[PDB]
């Protein structure tokens, strides 16, 4: 259902059966370049939220390749690379071996996703470093152009990225925001007290 | 405020936008430093490249990949390069990977290599003068070229116009960002080309239309007192 919904969550203890499928999953997590093991990132339930559609994983150093074997590892082909070059208001590069003006996001596609505007974007993005850690709001434009009005789910989210059309979850949200009647029957069915362990 | 939407509403790839996209001397000690060009024309897939010493302290590999054409190499024929036979214990790796597969595959060939990536620079294409693989979710508008690392003031972007259909040269800033790094004087250039032939460089190719390479004349570059030098120093003086 339409507007922003959130459930402030540690990713790796949540049921995520609950939540349904959903045409398209971004995830810009904690790589352990409070962050996770690779194998606590290789053990997410990523493969339980789509059959047919599309993954955007944010990665930079060494999992550059961590995040493409996890990637392979929840049944997704890369297909795609957004390059996101980082400027200032003035449009201006922000400048080990080389300084870096770009950050990566890997685009994975699982099954065969019907009905999507491939090729409207292009994959360089142009954006303006707002805080630190995050990552431009061009991208929600460019996935709902790609898949408009379809269902989404951003992963290790914090309260400015919750969007209309998005469930968001991470452990920096503000409480649990339900209003999928569909999605809050099963969250009341699965935590009857509200409470996510274990 | 969402070059994004803009590229989407005028075709004006969101790079077109980046502005401005004490230095020298440096590269006049590199270009003391640099060796005479060498080349040698010699069809890779047939040659034994082990006849290619001394062993490289960079190797640039810049295979023509089909995906550069809208006789081809695929990953399949560029995996089964022995460029482990040529690298130097301590040497670095170039590797123009393309938008598509290469991304992957070319991760792969630099593990078998031995090597493992430090660097990914992106070739950015703008199209402020001109305002699709089946399985491409967004037009593709760049090329990568991984840096790989074997052994013990630049950015990782470069930034030109997309060439002419049908041209498939790299950016010769890519020989600079390579040379600014000070890697050493031993530097191979595979499937470079008559125009790609460069002082301080080897050159190995299908397409040259001569060469002047011998071992023994290019060894003879790295003879003592010269057998370590970056490549930014000034020359060991003589006589
Ligand atoms: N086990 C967890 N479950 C739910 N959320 C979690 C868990 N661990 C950490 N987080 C949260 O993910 C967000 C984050 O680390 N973003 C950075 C990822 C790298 N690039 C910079 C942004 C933060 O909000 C953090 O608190």
């Amino acid at each position: 259902l339409f507007p922003p919904q959130w459930i402030c969550c540690d990713i790796r203890y949540l049921d995520v059966s609950i939540l349904g499928k959903f045409a398209v999953v971004m995830a810009d997590p904690p790589w352990d370049i409070g962050t996770l093991t690779d194998d606590e990132m290789r053990r997410l339930n990523i493969p339980v939220l789509q059959d047919d559609g599309f993954l955007f994983l944010w990665v930079t150093g060494r999992a550059m390749e961590l995040g493409r074997e996890c990637l392979n590892l929840w049944g997704y082909e890369r297909v795609d690379e957004i390059i996101w070059v980082k400027t200032n208001q003035l449009q201006r590069i922000i400048r080990h071996w080389l300084n870096h003006g770009k950050e990566h996001c890997l685009v994975g596609v699982k099954g065969n996703p019907q009905g999507f505007n491939q090729g409207l974007d292009c994959d360089v993005i142009v954006a303006e470093v707002r805080s630190t850690s995050h990552k431009p709001d061009e991208i929600y434009g460019m996935i709902e152009r790609l898949s408009p009005g379809t269902r989404k789910i951003e992963l290790f989210g914090r309260p400015h990225n919750v969007q209309p059309n998005w469930i968001t979850l991470g452990n920096q949200l503000d409480g649990i925001h339900l209003l999928d009647p569909d999605v809050v029957a099963r969250f009341k069915q699965r935590y009857p007290d509200g409470i996510i362990s274990k | 405020n969402d070059y994004c939407q803009h590229f989407v509403d005028t075709g004006h790839r969101p790079q077109n936008f980046i502005r401005d996209v004490l230095i020298r001397l440096k590269d006049e000690l590199i270009a003391k430093s640099n060796t005479p060009p060498m080349y040698l024309q010699a069809d890779i897939e047939a040659f034994d490249i082990r006849e290619l010493t001394p062993k490289f302290d960079v190797i640039l590999l810049e295979p023509p990949l089909e995906e550069y054409y809208r006789k081809c190499w695929t990953w399949d024929d560029i995996m089964k390069l022995e460029i482990d036979e040529i690298a130097a214990p301590r040497s670095f790796i170039f590797l123009w990977c393309g938008s598509g597969e290469g991304l992957d595959l070319g991760r792969v060939c630099l593990r078998k290599w031995g090597y493992r990536r430090c660097e990914d620079i992106c070739w950015i294409k703008t199209n402020k003068n001109n305002p699709l693989d089946p399985k491409a979710v967004f037009q593709r508008t760049k090329e990568h070229c991984l840096m790989g690392i074997k052994g013990t003031v630049d950015i990782d972007l470069i930034i030109t116009e997309e060439p002419e259909i049908g041209n498939i040269e790299k950016p010769v800033e890519i020989f600079h960002i390579i040379e600014h790094f000070c890697l050493g004087r031993r530097r191979l250039h595979l499937f470079g080309r008559d125009s790609t032939i460069r002082p301080g460089w080897l050159t190995v190719g299908p397409t040259l239309t001569n060469s002047n390479y011998n071992a023994e004349t290019y060894a003879s570059y790295f003879s003592a007192p010269n057998s370590y030098l970056t490549g930014c120093t000034e020359e060991i003086e003589r006589l």
